RNA sequence: CGGCCUCCGAACGGUAAGAGCCUAGCAUGUAGAACUG
């Protein structure tokens, strides 16, 4: 099969070419150009796998052109639903308690760089530096035992065929201890409703009838 | 010499032909009629 | 653009091994003749010998009936200027940009009505391949063609890749030689090919039978007969080529002498026979006798 | 690199695209250059989408270079996504964006006016950027076929030529 | 109908231009009978 | 300054004796990486990278398999931290592929006719001894 | 459009390449015999062995090195190990070098 | 008509008719067996599955009910044409099984030639080997004798061999083949055996209570070999009248026993013909060729 | 027991058209290459 490579391979090609001015390359000129038609794919791919603020470094499969012209992050970011909700709920509590207990929050400046301050080299500048503690929240070892080690992992139970269908990361099965702890943790971003007799005249079908009759519910759309 | 230019209007659309059914007026009933 | 079955090139350009390997790319590049996209088939010429590629539109080829890689004619294999002149051929192919594009377009239209067997036009009504062309024609595959260039590194010293110099690391030719810079387009147009002028000088200095002075010298001495010949065989060499008046088969000197009944018939037989009238294998010399 | 190759292949030496993806002329341009150097919604929509992603990447670069913070990074990302209107200037090339921009204001209002339910203050310390992230990602789902078609046609017309023959 | 539809679908795939390309078909094996015959070229074989 | 370690879990306990070898190989990979793009060539400037990679993963291949001087769990940590090459190794384990230079040297799709590099044909079948330079690695008859 | 198999064509090509003679392939309606074409007497004296089929050759294998320890910091030529009877720098004759400088002047 | 058949992933190696001539069997590299209707429009219904290597020989029974098939993957296999599903996996064969031959109208048994160096007898019922004659080399062709008391074999020594099923030693060896033995076929006389060989010369013998002890009777010219060395297979007519052969020239060879003339050298093909099947009732021929198709000629 | 809260901006249409002129670029990277009694 087609097999992976050392990262330094591509890194070398790309820092080699730089900005295609050197008369050495001189043909990847036109191939580079022709690669423009897909630049909106590269961007959607890159931006839909961004690192989700509790992690400091996320690594992703990357497909790329043998002259460095383009680089598609070749990955679809699956997450487990209650996992995800619980993590973002942790984020919610952390952000609120923090901005409450912080003396003055500073707003960073955009653009973060200057206009002719060229983009920095990853390896030569950012490869080795220390990645700066993230937005981890501290879960209680008795209260939150059934998760305590695997919570903030990029893909938490990626490798345990007791929990995940495989290395494709689908079809999860979970324990009720796990579930009740998670529920308690994502308690903040959640609805304290038990049934649907709340949404009596406030559901999709009521809205469809309204829309059709040009009438408007007090608190509904028009 | 077939170009790669293209058009918003030549995108695929209406890709099935509605055939004239039995009740509307098929060429069969036209075969019959007086 | 065009679409092909396989290339058209001589044996020299074509190869030696029984199994040839060539890769195809549809609409690969531009025939410097038809100016438009063509198909490109790339053939592995020989062991460590430069991979060649198809270098002209197949219609640009069927036009003049030459080699789409080797560039020389496919019947004889001499410069196209030569081969044309050896048929006395005079093609009116247009040259200017708009004129040439119009010509190419109607040419492809007219060639579309062909069956893919033989070049179009005067290429058949000039098919009297003259012994001049036959004699200027090369005999064996001059397979020096698939040797690489002069590895400019290896000409200055630099070719530090070991033996893998991409080019023959020999002494570069002094471009003062007229056999050096022949622009491919000119070589195709039959436009001042110095190699073709060399073939003209060679086929001009190459031996042919000489004419005598007075018309009444109608005796023709054929030198180098041998005693396997008959008078009727000398006749059947020079008999329906006109009429013969007499023949003296000199066995004390191994020659012959045809007194003719038509001077132009004598000329036909003898001049066509110069050193090449090979009946039963003996090199006779056709001249006009004393 | 792609966009610069496009300019300089079109032989527009008097324009230069800088590193935040602003296009800036280095001379005063005559008419013939003012005209030859005009660009359309394809070129400019890529330019501005690239500018959005570059702002995102570079907030992340600031964080990993170590200047800022996890909290400052999250709040900055929240900013970027809510205020795409006044950072990029994409609306001028696809004014159907204001669908999205109104959606991100409505989210901002919801999130903030539930976020400061208690002592929490109404100031910068709020980065909860799931929502606007979703929004602009769906926008991208939609825009990629459109931009692929427009840019294929731009490039085709650039390399073959425009067919004024059989219009 | 047949010949029509084939030429249709080629001209239609022209309006694909993003060809979701199919891969390269099986390799061609062709027997070539040169018109040039002679013991010296092709090193003495009458076909390639 | 090293390949900064992600797992946050402590490396198992044979790491300390491959330690300086791994560190040095990383340092000279860095140096041969920034080694700038001379009048050298463009096809040939991507050989040293595979040289250093194959170098390192061969080192670990010995130190787990041919010596058994290392623990399974250590060597697992040292692949998952990107020093070794799990696929290169799972092929190296084959019968004819002990010295396969670069895992691209057997990619059948990487070549127009559907073969491998002549870098893979054993030299006895060649009999011509002409120096063989597989463009990708530059390598010299890995097999 | 003849149809053939390939593995035998590849064996034939390996032979025709490295031994220099080939099983003549002409499929004439005149029933020829299996004949060695190319370096005829070479195939005859070699008993026809193809570059793939094992057979004994006392041909000197070109002089090679062998450093197979990947523990060496600057060591492993490994799969890339140079042949030891090869030169260091492929420098072409001083003569052609001076003549090449002169010609670069001449143009 | 012409009636060229297709649908095969690769070259067609083995083809024969129903011993009725009702449905048709063809197969080759593709590791499955295609079956057809011979008549009508030459329709293609069913495909047997399973055989791991190229199915090196299909062999009917003589009534037309059971199907034996020797595949290169170390195994012979029995199948029910009624179904298409395997009745036995005759394993134990240590290497490439080329040939299989089920005894006609005798008790249930097969003699199998292979790439091991043995000739093997096996029973359909026991999953057990009955005998094995190791001469020394791989066995390429096997045909019984019409008493089912001798086994005929063609291998790599050009020396056509026959074993006594009861005395178990080399009963008949006859020689005169210029090179390796590639195809054996017992005529409907029960007596004459037909043998092809790449050496351009094909031979007939007669295995009787008495034959002249040098029984090379009739010889035919034209068969070709090339650098391919593909398998070569031949047959008699159902009437023992026309000699049917294929070869690597793309010419199907049709001779007669009587005047041994060339009755036909038929072109049409693109691939080397790897098997010719004569129809048990009709003047119908199916030419299985390496051009990944078939022909059905009417003569 | 009452709840009802549109919008939002960019381009073309204005600051001539030209032939010459001259020189970077930008493209090419090829094809071929000699003869006798
Ligand atoms: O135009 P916008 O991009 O959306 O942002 C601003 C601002 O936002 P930031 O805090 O994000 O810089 C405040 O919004 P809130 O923070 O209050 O939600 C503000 O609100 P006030 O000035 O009323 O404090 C204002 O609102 P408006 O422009 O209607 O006066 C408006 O936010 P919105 O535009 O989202 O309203
Ligand atoms: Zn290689
Ligand atoms: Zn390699
Ligand atoms: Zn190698």
């Amino acid at each position: 099969q087609k097999e992976d490579m050392p990262p330094e391979h591509v890194r070398k090609i790309i820092r080699d070419h730089g900005d295609m001015t050197n008369r050495k390359f001189r043909h990847d000129k036109r191939v580079y150009l022709g690669a423009l038609k897909y630049m909106p794919h590269a961007v959607l791919k890159l931006l839909e796998n961004m690192p989700m603020p509790w992690e400091q470094i996320r690594d992703v499969p990357v497909l790329y052109h043998i002259t460095g012209a383009i680089s598609f992050v070749n990955e679809i970011p699956w997450v487990i639903e209650p996992v995800y909700i619980s993590q973002w709920g942790s984020m919610w509590i952390m952000m609120r308690r923090e901005k409450r207990d912080r003396r003055h929050f500073k707003r960073m400046r955009f653009p973060p760089f200057d206009d002719e301050e060229p983009p920095l080299d990853y390896a030569d500048n950012i490869l080795d530096v220390e990645p700066l503690e993230a937005i981890q929240l501290e879960l209680d070892p008795e209260e939150d035992a059934p998760v305590l080690d695997w919570f903030y992992d990029h893909q938490p139970l990626r490798d345990s065929r007791k929990y995940v269908n495989g290395s494709t990361y689908q079809r999860w099965q979970f324990t009720l201890p796990m579930m009740s702890t998670l529920y308690r943790l994502a308690n903040q971003l959640l609805t304290d409703l038990v049934d649907d007799n709340y949404f009596y005249l406030f559901d999709l079908k009521a809205f469809f009838t309204s829309k059709a009759l040009n009438m408007a519910i007090p608190g509904g759309p028009k | 010499q077939l170009s790669k230019q293209y058009s918003s209007r030549d995108l695929p659309s209406h890709t099935k032909i509605k055939y004239r059914q039995t009740t509307q007026d098929a060429p069969e009933e036209v075969r019959n009629r007086d | 653009w065009e679409d092909a079955d396989f290339p058209i090139l001589c044996q020299t350009c074509l190869g030696e091994n029984p199994y040839i390997r060539m890769t195809k790319e549809k609409y690969g590049k531009e025939c410097k003749i038809c100016a438009r996209p063509f198909t490109v088939f790339r053939w592995c010429p020989g062991v460590r010998m430069r991979f060649k590629k198809t270098e002209v539109c197949q219609t640009c080829s069927k036009l003049k009936n030459v080699c789409q890689t080797c560039l020389l004619d496919l019947e004889y294999g001499l410069p196209i200027q030569v081969r044309d002149a050896g048929l006395s051929f005079k093609d009116d192919m247009p040259k200017s940009d708009v004129n040439k594009e119009y010509y190419t377009q109607n040419m492809e239209r007219e060639i579309s009505n062909s069956d893919g067997t033989r070049p179009v036009g005067m290429l058949g009504k000039a098919t009297s391949t003259s012994d001049m062309l036959l004699k200027l024609a090369r005999t064996t595959p001059y397979y020096k063609r698939n040797r690489p260039h002069i590895c400019s590194f290896w000409v200055k010293g630099e070719c530090k890749r070991g033996e893998e110099c991409p080019y023959r690391h020999e002494k570069p030719t002094d471009p003062d030689d007229p056999l050096a810079d022949q622009n491919i387009k000119d070589r195709y147009y039959g436009i001042n090919d110095p190699v073709a002028d060399k073939l003209l000088k060679r086929a001009s200095t190459m031996p042919r039978l000489d004419p005598p002075e007075d018309k009444t010298i109608t005796t023709l001495y054929v030198g180098g007969l041998g005693d396997t010949i008959t008078e009727t065989d000398l006749r059947n060499h020079f008999y329906q080529f006109g009429e013969i008046r007499t023949i003296t088969v000199v066995q004390r000197q191994q020659c012959a002498f045809i007194q003719f009944a038509t001077r132009q018939a004598a000329e036909v037989a003898a001049e066509k026979s110069f050193n090449k009238l090979i009946v039963n294998g003996r090199r006779l010399n056709v001249k006009w006798g004393r | 690199n792609m966009l610069n190759l496009l300019i300089h292949r079109k032989n527009l030496n008097y324009l230069h695209l800088d590193y935040n993806f602003n296009l800036k002329p280095v001379k005063t341009l005559t008419t013939k250059e003012r005209k030859k150097s005009r660009f359309g919604n394809a070129f400019h929509l890529c330019r501005e989408v690239l500018r959005l992603t570059k702002l995102v990447v570079d907030s992340h670069v600031q964080y990993r270079l170590g200047n800022v913070d996890a909290f400052q990074l999250a709040d900055g990302l929240q900013y970027i996504f809510a205020h795409v209107g006044q950072l990029t200037g994409m609306y001028r090339y696809k004014y159907k964006l204001m669908r999205q921009i109104r959606m991100c204001k409505d989210l901002k209002h919801l999130i903030y006016y539930r976020f400061n339910t208690g002592p929490v203050g109404k100031g910068p310390g709020c980065g909860f950027w799931a929502a606007g992230w979703r929004v602009w990602l769906f926008f991208m789902r939609g825009i990629t076929p459109l931009l692929e078609r427009w840019l294929g046609n731009l490039l085709a017309r650039q390399f073959e030529g425009r067919h004024s023959k059989g219009v | 109908r047949v010949a029509l539809e084939k030429s249709v679908s080629q001209k239609v795939a022209a309006a694909m231009p993003v060809r979701a390309a199919d891969k390269l078909a099986p390799a061609q094996y062709i027997r070539y009978t040169p018109s040039q015959q002679g013991v010296a070229f092709n090193s003495g074989a009458k076909q390639r | 300054m090293p390949k900064v370690k992600r797992s946050r879990k402590a490396p198992p306990d044979g790491w300390e004796l491959i330690e300086p070898t791994l560190d040095e190989l990383d340092q000279k990979m860095r140096e041969a990486e920034t080694e700038p793009h001379e009048g050298k060539r463009k096809v040939e400037s991507l050989w040293p990278i595979f040289r250093i990679h194959h170098q390192k993963t061969r080192y670990i291949f010995d130190l787990f398999y041919k010596r058994k001087a290392i623990s399974r769990e250590l060597y697992e940590y040292c692949i998952k931290e990107g020093y070794a090459d799990k696929n290169l190794i799972a092929k190296w384990k084959k019968q004819g592929y002990e010295n396969l230079c670069c895992l691209r040297c057997i990619q059948t799709r990487d070549t127009n006719f559907g073969t491998n590099c002549i870098c893979r044909v054993p030299k006895s079948k060649l009999e011509v001894g002409r120096i063989i330079e597989c463009t990708h690695c530059g390598c010299r008859g890995c097999s | 459009p003849a149809h053939i198999n390939d593995f035998m064509f590849e064996q034939q090509r390996r032979t025709f390449a490295t031994y220099g003679y080939a099983l003549d392939p002409s499929l004439d309606n005149h029933q020829v015999s299996a004949k060695y074409i190319g370096s005829v007497e070479e195939a005859e004296k070699n008993q026809g062995l193809t570059v793939f089929e094992t057979g004994q050759k006392k041909t000197e294998k070109r002089k090679k090195f062998k450093e197979n320890d990947a523990s060496n910091i600057d060591g492993f030529l490994g799969p890339w190990a140079k042949y030891v009877d090869e030169k260091d720098v492929a420098k072409p004759s001083e003569e052609e070098q001076k003549e090449l400088d002169e010609i670069t002047a001449k143009r | 008509p012409i009636m060229l058949l297709s649908g095969h992933e690769g070259e067609v190696y083995c083809c024969k008719f129903h011993p009725n001539g009702s449905t048709l069997a063809s197969a080759g590299f593709d590791r499955l067996i295609l079956l057809w209707n011979v008549y009508g429009d030459c329709d293609n219904y069913a495909t047997l599955k399973g055989h791991s290597g190229a199915v090196m020989e299909l062999h009917y029974n003589t009534d037309g009910s059971m199907l034996f098939s020797a595949s290169t993957d170390k195994t012979v296999a029995v199948w029910d044409s009624e179904t298409g599903e395997r009745v036995k996996r005759l394993k134990g064969h240590t290497s490439f099984v080329n040939s299989c031959y089920p005894a006609r109208r005798g008790p249930q048994l097969v003699c199998t030639g292979s790439d091991d160096g043995t000739v093997k007898l096996w029973d359909i019922r026991k999953k057990a080997a009955i005998q094995t004659f190791q001469n020394t080399y791989q066995v390429l062709a096997v045909t019984f004798n019409d008493t089912s008391d001798q086994i005929i074999s063609g291998g790599i020594d050009n020396d056509i061999k026959v074993w006594d099923l009861r005395q178990n030693k080399l009963t008949y060896t006859m020689r005169g083949h210029a090179d390796s033995v590639t195809g054996l076929s017992l005529s409907s006389e029960g007596s004459y055996l037909l043998s092809n060989a790449m050496d351009n010369t094909v031979r007939v013998w007669d295995v009787r209570p008495f034959a002249p002890k040098e029984r090379c009777v009739k010889i035919f010219q034209g068969n070709v070999h090339n650098f391919e060395k593909n398998l070569l297979r031949c047959s008699w007519s159902p009437d023992g009248s026309k000699i049917a052969a294929g070869s690597a020239d793309r010419f199907v060879y049709v001779w007669d026993t009587t005047s041994r003339r060339i009755l036909y050298k038929l072109p049409g093909h693109a691939g080397s013909i790897n098997e010719v099947a004569f129809h048990p009732d009709e003047p119908i021929i199916i030419s299985a060729s390496s051009d990944k198709r078939l022909y059905m000629g009417e003569i």
